[PDB]
């Protein structure tokens, strides 16, 4: 649960 | 490409399209957690270390990091323009380092 992982270039 | 303006534009369109970085990273709460530890901050005192702790988001980050990719891939599509940069900016360790 520590770690979110992001894709990024994303429109969130 | 570089003699024609249609050209680079889908130079430039494609080389952004394709830009997919996969990052990881800690909770934005637990990293102030722990700084907040580190430096001992008063919950009433207002200092440079403190303030800072608040101005931290994951947003940042990203924007940051695609650009240092784009950025890398072709040199004549595109440029960057720094925000804050005072005159004696650098007298701001932390926007500084």
């Amino acid at each position: 649960s520590e770690p979110f992982s992001d894709k990024e270039r994303s429109e969130l | 490409v570089y003699m024609s303006p249609l050209a680079l534009n889908n130079l430039a369109s494609r080389l952004l399209r394709k830009i997919s970085l996969h990052l990881v990273m800690q909770m934005v709460t637990a990293v102030q957690q722990d700084l907040g530890e580190v430096v001992s901050v008063s919950s009433n005192v207002t200092n440079p270390a403190s303030a800072c702790l608040v101005r931290m988001n994951v947003q940042g980050v990203q924007t940051l990091a695609v650009f240092i990719a784009q950025s890398m891939l072709n040199p004549n599509i595109s440029y960057g323009m720094i925000s804050g940069l005072t005159l004696d900016c650098f007298s701001n360790f932390i926007y500084g380092a």
